[PDB]
């Protein structure tokens, strides 16, 4: 039920002495979304540190982002600490400093149960592709749906009021929810639960409809889920089936197929147009490698879109004993990093190759000693 | 390599107060920031209050308020002075301090009780 974070500390663009930059620290893969993210300089709290949107992956575990803006000079050292209630204390990572496709529009959705501390906290965050263009903090001043990207700026304030409506409509019901969740369950007043809920569609490159989905997740696990054919749901528990019986008996389903095969699929072409300057590009990973047992790492910086593929080979079959694949994260500024690692022996790294798949590239790249 | 001496622990009544200390030991340029987690009924440990060498304070949000961490000026030593204790405060008080290479140090801990 609990999962611990993976935690990653690193800098925007490659380090210069005296050159600005931006300190990252990117934690993802836990649950629940609590934590207590920290940048030190020199033994001490860096003070405006900013971090990114709460938004969750496939397996509904979160992720997020803390950065600031800094110039390393020759001194200082930095680090990252993280506390989590998976950990018996806050955790602590330093600097290293010595180191043509589909299209898909998201809507994730979280929601925080906070027992004798008010409203639950509810979070909404928009995706066109691994671009963030809107978001919803109902601890934020605003209560208002946020522009997060450029070209959603141009919307006039018809589709803000409309989407800020929409969004609290949302909200509200994930409230109800919460209570629902806590009786279905036989749980206390007392603790904190976490609704998520997430939906969208995805378009070939031709801009037609390919897939649509709508799940929903209560304290991490699967509640239920729209099956892959928009016409039947997936209910993962005896507590599930009775909102599938409701569901059912009130066509729901139908009226998410509509907005799934079209109104989600019309304004993501809108978005794709509007926005094409910087959805539409793709950025080629920039690759290189890093160096008895020695330690090979196959690296790639600055690309865009996210997916990529990083593989080991020894010989030609795919090596995927002692190996070492790290999540893909962000730079801040758009772009992503990758990098891979394995065990080899010092004077056999000859046998050994990186293979880059990316969207971006021409065709796949090998690299090797 | 550092040493955290702790002391000022012990049982209280609600509402009641406390001071803890906590003193490190070695080079007094082997110390920057220092404070104090407290352990939760669960796994973890909760930050509580530290403060840097130049003063710069950062208290939990349960605690803001009611909690004052102070340090001397000459000794690696820092004060917390707990007001309006609660019996939710009860815990292992655990002192920590980072060194100027953001290594972390922690020390035994000290059991609070409040009634």
């Amino acid at each position: 039920i609990q999962r611990t974070p993976k935690i990653q500390v690193y800098s925007r663009h490659p380090a210069e002495n005296g050159k600005s930059n931006f300190l990252n620290c990117y934690v993802s893969g836990f649950h629940p979304s609590d934590i207590e993210v920290d940048l030190l300089k020199n033994g001490e709290r860096i003070e405006k540190v900013e971090h990114s949107d709460l938004s969750f992956s496939k397996d509904w575990s979160f992720y997020l982002l803390y950065y600031t803006e800094f110039t390393p000079t020759e001194k200082d050292e930095y680090a990252c600490r993280v506390n989590h209630v998976t950990l018996s204390q806050p955790k602590i990572v330093k600097w290293d400093r010595d180191m043509s496709g589909s299209h898909s529009m998201r809507y994730f959705f979280t929601s925080v149960s906070r027992p004798g501390r008010g409203e639950p906290r509810f979070i909404a965050v928009g995706y066109v592709d691994d671009t963030q263009f809107v978001r919803f903090d109902s601890d934020a001043a605003s209560q208002r749906m946020e522009p997060r990207a450029p070209w959603i700026e141009q919307e006039g304030p018809e589709y803000w009021d409309g989407e800020t409506r929409k969004v609290k409509a949302h909200s509200q019901t994930h409230r109800v929810d919460l209570g629902t969740l806590r009786g279905c369950y036989n749980q206390s007043e007392a603790g904190s639960h976490t609704v998520q809920r997430m939906y969208g569609c995805d378009v070939g490159s031709d801009w037609r409809f390919l897939r649509g989905y709508h799940q929903y997740a209560y304290d991490g696990k699967d509640y239920i889920a729209l099956k892959e054919d928009l016409r039947s749901w997936t209910a993962a528990d005896m507590c599930a089936q009775t909102t599938k019986h409701k569901w059912e008996a009130a066509h729901v389903a139908e009226q998410l197929r509509a907005y799934l095969e079209g109104t989600c699929v019309e304004w993501l072409r809108r978005y794709l147009e509007n926005g094409k300057e910087t959805l539409q590009r793709t950025d080629a990973p920039k690759t290189h490698m890093t160096h008895h047992e020695a330690t090979l790492r196959c690296w790639a910086l600055s690309f865009y879109p996210a997916e990529i593929t990083l593989t080991w080979q020894r010989d030609g079959e795919d090596q995927t004993q002692d190996t070492e694949l790290v999540e893909t994260r962000p730079a801040g500024d758009g772009t992503f990093q990758k990098w891979a690692a394995v065990v080899v022996p010092s004077g056999q790294e000859q046998r050994y190759t990186c293979h880059v798949q990316h969207e971006g590239l021409p065709k796949p790249l090998t690299l090797r000693w | 390599e550092v040493k955290l001496v702790e002391s000022g622990g012990g049982l209280v009544q609600p509402g009641g107060s406390l001071r803890l200390s906590c003193a490190a030991s070695g080079s007094i340029f082997s110390i920057n920031t220092m404070g104090w987690y407290r352990q939760t009924p669960g796994k973890q440990r909760d930050l509580v209050a530290d403060i840097s060498s130049g003063g710069s304070t950062k208290y939990g949000d349960s605690v803001k308020g009611r909690f004052t961490i102070s340090r001397d000026n000459t000794k690696n030593t820092v004060y917390l002075q707990m007001n309006s204790l609660k019996p939710e405060d009860t815990a292992v008080y655990y002192c920590y301090g980072l060194s100027y290479s953001n290594d972390d140090y922690w020390g035994q801990g000290t059991q609070v009780t409040v009634s």
